[PDB]
């Protein structure tokens, strides 16, 4: 899809905590 | 979480799960 980070890796509720704010 | 893997429209419907109030940005998707 292009610019992903959580596709074909995988992060947790706290990587995404960090796209809020 | 579990297993769980996002790209693009899935990345945000968990961007917009997780901010709930707090806030939450991003800037183009997929």
């Amino acid at each position: 899809g292009g610019g992903e980070q959580c596709c074909t890796s995988i992060c947790s509720l706290y990587q995404l905590e960090n796209y809020c704010n | 979480f579990v297993n769980q893997h996002l790209c693009g429209s899935d990345l945000v419907e968990a961007l917009y799960l997780v901010c709930g109030e707090r806030g939450f940005f991003y800037t183009k998707p997929t």
